[PDB]
């Protein structure tokens, strides 16, 4: 229950480990909200053109 | 500056930075500059 996040010219292949590296901290804010939860995740989805 | 960041803005300019490197004679990049097509400056350069 998050908002989409920013995935900026980063693709993340299904069963393929990667790395996401935006220049903005606001990512961070809610990368560091979500430490007190019991279980911390994320989902990650694609762009279009 | 990445193939996969996709932050190549100018291609151009990542073509004419990539025909830097070569260590071609002054006149080779005169003739490459002096290229109008977007193949034959991209074929010397890799030819170069």
């Amino acid at each position: 229950h998050l908002p989409l996040i920013a995935i900026t010219r980063n693709p993340v292949f299904p069963r393929f480990i990667k790395i996401i590296e935006v220049k903005n901290k606001k990512l961070v804010e809610l990368l560091r909200r979500k430490v007190r939860l019991a279980q911390p995740y994320v989902g990650v989805f694609l762009k279009r053109d | 500056m990445q193939a996969g960041q996709r932050v190549v803005d100018n291609p151009i300019y990542l073509s004419d930075m990539g025909a830097a490197l070569t260590g071609a004679e002054s006149h080779e990049l005169q003739d490459v500059l002096e290229e109008t097509n977007i193949p034959k400056r991209l074929y010397k350069a890799l030819s170069l």
